[PDB]
């Protein structure tokens, strides 16, 4: 924890892009965490912040960063549906089948809350569409239980 | 009399009866009023570009512009010519029966997996000794959907078949009652029917009215008009 | 108790906030909803109304929402007072020989000061600072 | 402190602050209350508050042993503290009013947008305020920010499969972790309340969810886990509502040299341009200073017109009443000039000491004017021989009155004890005002009669 | 007791022995809740936040408090000691006695101006009788509209004081005036003095009426403020 | 002025027999014919 | 309903009791609590 790690935490979530850019320039901690284990990726891919969460990737840092229950970036962009983020992401290595503490996937999420276009774009990077959570649910059991008619027909596959 | 302590007086007697009252009729809320019988006037609402049904309209009235109207001082009772919208479970006896259910069964499911839950915070007060996390700890939540309604698991069956509650119902947003239906010159309306309370000025409180309906006209969808079919107060400003 | 202010808001503030209607002079109405599962719902009159009038006509419209409240927000009460934030002094108890806790000393003043305290000639309204003891019961999940 | 900071945490600052007052200023600090768990911003574990009690005004010698300079030097003292904003600062007269420079601004949701919607427009408002640096000053939200929160979810499926009831779970869960009022019980003839809840070690952390367990119809211990999941996610910790409808209260106040009015009038132009559904209104002292504005041109005109006729009425003349009436501004600048000079300010102590002053001045205009109208109407005397027969018989009384008030205020305005504000406010500006008023009347009270008797025949 | 919540059986083994309330959890004496921890310089603490009654004397009901407190001492177990951290009365007990300072210093400088110019102990009475005359009216009326001694209403009388202070000064000093021009007697000289002044006067509490008493028609927080000026300065330049 | 209305008697003893709640009976007929307000939700953040 | 004098009034007059302290024009404050569960606080006010 140091004070510059503090304030780009606080920067990343509020989207205030010339700020982040500042610190990038002085050397605050892409790694800096918080008490639950969310780094600047996590809240820039949380609140939907595209221009930081590219600037956050190409000064190194941890696209596959995991909080205190397993969730990674990928994991909230994917679950709020942040197509040009997720995209971004999954272009800078980010691992398209990581499971949380749950056995929860980004494509478990993305397919909860109807996100369609994301569903296509993680199935095009190898999402484990057989992939299955703590309960032996797959992205499919989620799409039929919701009763999302379209989300159901991609992922018949 | 002075019609603030009568109702004062009035409502001191009610609340012993209240208890004694079935418990549905305490749930619908009773309401101790002091208002003209007659109505001062009608505010009409309706929608110029055919967007909004008479139910949609009357929705937005109810929620969006009525209890505003009812807060407003000189506005003794407000009638809503209409419904706001309710959570609808139309139920179907011939698929509740299929799969042995009942009223009952529907009715506990709700109350059960329709639930705001308090489930207190991590790192909470007394705390331990180096506690670093304090946060709200985040349960069941109230629906917001038809969807959401329809996916409510009633049952399991033996062969582990899953029985939700669009399977045995109809899930649509609907009126509270079905009982009020407007018409403005013949087209789909709603409105509130606003009595003056009890010594209050017509003209004084017809003002204020106008004053609130105004601050909410900004912030109407699109075809959504306020019309002025009746009042009682043009008169006594023109008459006088 | 234990609610969060999405909590709070959704089944208490909502359903007090839609009840305040037919009472006379109220200017504006403001509350807020916070996760230590408090609320607060200040109703502002018009300057010369009368504020026990005022104050009666919130009761009477709350105690008609009561039913419609969750039992554990029925259960501990809802309090309407007169806004009048203004103390002619604070009487502050300490315990020197550490014998006691702001527990013990709440208790105790509560007990054996408070209502002597609100009794004497003058005396409008009297806030503890701390309550009354609570027989805590502390479960051990190992146990159980 | 930051936003998800424990009880533990705001204790050490709160010590530190303690520490302070009772070391570095002993010789003014008599106690500090501190008070852990507590904010008018909003109370939380992160928040707490220090109420300083100081020695009586006989023991604190000297402008440096006043709250005024304690509170500046403990403001910097505390600059220093890592990761905490913490200041001190002086109790106002009254809460009841604020400030006049200050303003009270609603950002209403008036469309069902949602809370998320809502900060961002008042995220987008401020950006927009803090672009006009000339004119609004410390525009800032009064309410928290959203804070990380654990949202665990109950699998149905998974608890009716293992024959556990949802209000076995929710139950465990909330008694545990939130506490329980069970019922009452008597002690020492007192009714008191029963709380179950979880010991602090068992209620801690996420581990700690898992260690509790539920009984199953067939009688078998589930854990937690087995029927739950959790995650992280951003919610409010206080949510602010006005007139029914979802709000966000924001705070500023005029940059220095700017009005109130003006301030206000950029706040309702800049709100104009936020996102569709998003409505405003003014609350607490802004809604009293609109509605108090719009009266004051009214009542500054009655009484003016008013004042006319009573000395029309009195000399017996349309024109004469100009003579007595054009004494105000002689009063006036003599009150500004003190209070300017000092470095007071435009309060109610000065602004009823201004009319009191104006009163006194137009008492001694009246006289004299009276006096000169009275000789020209029975001695039958010319308008200078009059005019100067009068101010010659005035001149004494006037003097007495000045020379006794001018030194029955003397005290107030030199006074630096307890309660010296008020007296400063009532004493400066009235000297000063009594000096220019009694010096310039006497010279220009017989010029004013003279001029409007030669301008109006 | 906690001995009697030890002993709650919650069940009954098959080999005989109990479970109690006390085998499964902690049972002790404590707060409802453990948000606030309040300290007195470091030390444990809680305290009472005492509002004044409608219509009471402060000087009164402080005294009182601290009377009660006082009879509470004997009983007060080992090392519990009252403090009072905040207390406006020591305050408002200064505001009063510096007003009567003010009011008596300027009676006493009247006195003395008064023997300056006109050089005879006689002269120097009238305003010495006339002035606390004014002052005790005042009060007199500041109850009879309902009133109480405050900072506002006592600062409202020094501000008054050059007013009432002059009407004595004008009067007196005029009837000597006319007497050293002309050589009347006393009385006839009174007559003559006040003839020439006494429709002036009268015109004069016409124009300070309209100067001060629009400006407690002000509404609001800030029209209660002026109020207490308006009423306070009205009254006594009315008596004057 | 009095309409024809569909007086129905719930026989207890066959009620008892057959082993079902009055409860139920009642709710069933009273929930399905009449209506139930089971209880509150949120629409577009406004409790209906 | 079935609480005797004791058990009332320490659950019921002295928990209203203790609340009606600083109300206008009060004179006097007298109650009682009796074995059929019953409470009756009476509080009389200057004549006026
Ligand atoms: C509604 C508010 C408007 C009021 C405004 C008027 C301000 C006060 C004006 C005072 C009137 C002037 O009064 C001037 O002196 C006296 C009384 O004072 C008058 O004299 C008259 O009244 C006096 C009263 O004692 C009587 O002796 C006598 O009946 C009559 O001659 C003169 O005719 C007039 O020149
Ligand atoms: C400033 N303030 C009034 C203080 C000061 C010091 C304190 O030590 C305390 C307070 C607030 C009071 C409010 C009381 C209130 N009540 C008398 C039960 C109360 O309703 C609560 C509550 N969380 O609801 C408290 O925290 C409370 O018990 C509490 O712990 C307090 C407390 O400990
Ligand atoms: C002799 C004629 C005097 C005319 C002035 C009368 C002013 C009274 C106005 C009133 O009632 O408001 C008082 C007001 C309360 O907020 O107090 C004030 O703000 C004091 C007014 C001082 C300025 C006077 C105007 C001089 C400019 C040339
Ligand atoms: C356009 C705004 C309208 C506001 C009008 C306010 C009028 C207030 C009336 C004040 C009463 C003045 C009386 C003072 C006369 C006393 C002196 C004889
Ligand atoms: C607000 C209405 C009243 C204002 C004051 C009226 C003054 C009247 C002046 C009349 C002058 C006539 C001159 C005669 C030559
Ligand atoms: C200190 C006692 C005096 C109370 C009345 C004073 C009035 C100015």
């Amino acid at each position: 924890g140091s004070d510059l790690g503090k304030k780009l935490l606080e920067a990343a979530r509020a989207g205030r892009d010339d700020e982040v850019r500042i610190l990038m320039a002085n050397g605050a901690d892409v790694n800096a965490a918080d008490v639950v284990g969310w780094t600047p990726l996590h809240l820039a891919a949380y609140w939907g912040h595209l221009e930081i969460v590219e600037v956050l990737l190409k000064n190194g840092a941890d696209v596959n960063a995991y909080d205190t229950l397993g969730s990674t970036p990928l994991h909230l962009a994917a679950h709020f549906g942040h197509l040009e983020i997720v995209e971004v992401l999954l272009k800078n290595g980010a691992d398209v089948n990581a499971k949380d503490d749950n056995g929860i996937t980004p494509l478990h999420l993305a397919a909860n809350r109807g996100h369609l276009e994301i569903v296509e774009v993680l199935l095009k990077y190898g999402a484990d569409v057989n992939a299955q959570d703590k309960f032996g649910k797959t992205a499919f059991d989620i799409s039929i239980n919701n009763g999302n008619e379209d989300l159901a027909e991609i992922l018949q596959k | 009399t002075d019609a603030d302590i009568a109702q004062v007086q009035v409502q001191n007697k009610l609340q012993l009866a209240m208890p004694l009252l079935p418990q549905e009729v305490q749930q619908q809320g009773v309401s101790v009023e002091k208002s003209s019988s007659s109505f001062l006037m009608v505010v009409g609402v309706i929608n110029t570009d055919g967007t909004m049904t008479q139910e949609d309209i009357s929705d937005y009235v109810a929620a969006n512009m009525k209890d505003a109207i009812s807060r407003t001082s000189g506005v003794g009772d407000v009638q809503l010519f209409g419904s706001q919208y309710a959570m609808r479970i139309w139920m179907n006896p011939n698929e509740l029966n299929k799969f042995q259910l009942t009223p009952v069964d529907v009715i506990t499911a709700i109350k059960a997996q329709n639930a705001q839950v308090a489930a207190g915070q991590l790192g909470g007060t007394p705390p331990v000794k180096g506690q670093q996390l304090n946060a709200s700890i985040i349960a069941q939540t109230r629906l917001t959907s038809t969807e959401e309604f329809g996916k409510i698991l009633l049952k399991v069956n033996q062969d582990g078949s899953r029985v939700l509650l669009r399977d045995v119902a109809k899930i649509e947003l609907g009126g509270e009652n079905y009982d009020i239906i407007a018409e403005f010159n013949g087209q789909p309306a709603s409105g509130l029917g606003i009595k003056l309370a009890t010594g209050a000025n017509a003209l004084d409180t017809a003002a204020a009215i106008r004053a609130e309906l105004a601050k909410m006209e900004p912030f109407f969808p699109s075809g959504l008009k306020i019309v002025y079919p009746y009042d009682t107060t043009p008169f006594v400003k023109i008459s006088i | 108790p234990g609610a969060d202010a999405k909590t709070v808001q959704d089944t208490v503030t909502q359903v007090i906030e839609q009840n305040m209607n037919g009472i006379d002079n109220l200017m504006y109405m403001s509350s807020n909803s916070d996760s230590t599962g408090t609320v607060q719902i200040t109703l502002t009159f018009e300057s010369g109304t009368d504020a026990d009038i005022a104050q009666v006509q919130v009761q009477n419209k709350l105690q008609l929402a009561m039913p419609l409240l969750p039992q554990e927000v029925q259960q501990q009460g809802v309090s309407v007072e007169k806004s009048s934030s203004s103390f002619l002094m604070v009487v502050g108890v300490i315990n020197t020989d550490g014998t006691m806790t702001q527990e013990d000393i709440s208790d105790y003043v509560a007990a054996n000061m408070k209502d002597a305290i609100s009794r004497t000639s003058g005396v409008g309204d009297v806030q503890l600072f701390g309550s009354q003891y609570a027989m805590r019961i502390w479960m051990n999940p190992n146990e159980l | 402190l930051p936003a998800g900071a424990t009880q533990e945490r705001t204790q050490k600052v709160l010590n530190e602050v303690t520490h302070y007052y009772l070391t570095k200023e002993k010789n003014n600090v008599e106690s500090v209350f501190a008070v852990n768990g507590f904010g008018f911003a909003g109370r939380g574990q992160n928040t707490g508050i220090a109420f300083v009690s100081l020695k009586d005004w006989a023991d604190r010698p000297g402008e440096e042993n006043k709250v005024e300079a304690i509170t500046m030097r403990a403001t910097r003292a505390f600059s220093q503290i890592k990761d905490a904003m913490v200041f001190a600062f002086n109790l106002p007269a009254t809460v009841e009013l604020g400030t006049a420079t200050g303003f009270d601004f609603e950002l209403i949701d008036q469309a069902g947008l949602g809370h998320e919607k809502l900060t961002q427009a008042r995220n987008q408002l401020l950006a927009e305020a803090a672009k006009h640096p000339d004119m609004l000053t410390s525009v800032r939200p009064n309410g928290l920010e959203d804070t990380p929160q654990f949202k665990i979810d109950i699998d149905q499926e998974k608890a009716q499969a293992l024959g556990v009831s949802i209000n076995d779970i929710n139950t465990t869960l909330g008694a545990a972790w939130g506490g329980s009022y069970v019922n009452d019980f008597i002690d020492r003839g007192r009714v008191k309340k029963v709380y179950v809840m979880s010991e602090a070690k068992y209620r801690m952390l996420p581990d700690d969810i898992g260690d509790w367990y539920v009984r199953a119809a067939d009688g078998q211990m589930v854990p937690f886990s087995a029927f739950s999941s959790s995650r992280w996610e951003y919610g409010s910790p206080r949510l602010e509502r006005y007139n029914g409808l979802p709000s966000m209260e924001i705070l500023g106040q005029a940059a220095p040299g700017k009005s109130t009015g003006e301030a206000m009038e950029l706040m309702e132009q800049l709100a104009s341009k936020l996102p569709t559904g998003v409505g405003y209104d003014w609350t607490g002292m802004s809604y009293q200073e609109r509605l108090s504005g719009n009266q004051a041109p009214s009542l500054y005109a009655i009484s003016l017109i008013v004042v006319f006729l009573c000395l029309a009425a009195l000399y017996e003349s349309w024109s004469i009443p100009f003579s007595v009436m054009l004494v105000v501004p002689l009063g006036v600048i003599g009150a500004l000039l003190a209070a300017t000079f000092r470095g007071l300010t435009n309060d109610v102590y000065f602004q009823v000491g201004l009319l009191t002053t104006i009163g006194l001045s137009a008492k001694n205009a009246i006289l004299i004017v009276e006096f000169a109208k009275d000789l020209m109407d029975k001695e039958g005397k010319g308008l200078i021989e009059a005019t100067l027969d009068a101010v010659r018989m005035r001149l004494r009384p006037i003097l007495m009155t000045s020379l006794a008030f001018i030194l029955g205020v003397m005290p107030l305005v030199i006074s630096t004890g307890a309660g010296s504000g008020a007296q400063n406010a009532v004493g400066t500006g009235v000297m000063g005002g009594m000096v220019t008023a009694t010096v310039l009347a006497i010279f220009f009270v017989p010029v004013f009669f003279v001029v409007v008797r030669r301008r109006f025949s | 007791s906690t001995e009697e919540f030890g002993k709650i059986l919650l069940k009954v083994n098959q080999d005989g022995s109990r479970v109690l309330l006390r085998d499964v959890a902690k049972i002790e004496l404590g707060g409802e809740n453990y948000d606030i921890i309040a300290e007195f310089n470091g030390q444990p603490a809680s305290g009472l936040g005492i509002k004044l009654a409608t219509g009471a004397n402060a000087l009164d009901t402080a005294a009182a408090i601290r009377a009660e407190l006082a009879k509470m001492e004997p009983f007060f177990p080992s090392g519990l000691k009252i403090v009072y951290p905040y207390d406006t009365t020591p305050f408002v007990k200064i505001s009063i006695h510096e007003v009567v300072k003010t009011l008596v210093e300027a009676i006493i400088l009247v006195f003395l101006v008064m023997y300056l110019f006109l050089q005879n102990f006689r002269a120097t009475l009238i305003p010495t009788i006339a002035v606390p005359v004014v002052l005790l009216g005042t009060f007199a009326v500041l109850a009879a509209f309902g009133f109480s001694i405050n900072t506002l209403t006592m600062f409202g009388m020094v501000l008054a004081i050059g007013l009432l202070v002059d009407d004595a000064i004008v009067v007196v000093e005029n009837v000597e005036r006319v007497m050293a021009e002309e050589g009347l007697p006393p009385k006839e000289a009174t007559r003559k003095s006040m003839g020439q002044i006494q429709g002036a006067l009268v015109g004069i509490a016409m124009v300070l009426s309209a100067v001060f008493v629009p400006m407690a028609f002000f509404g609001g927080s800030t029209g209660a403020i002026y109020r207490q000026f308006s009423i306070t300065i009205v009254s006594a330049m009315a008596l004057s």
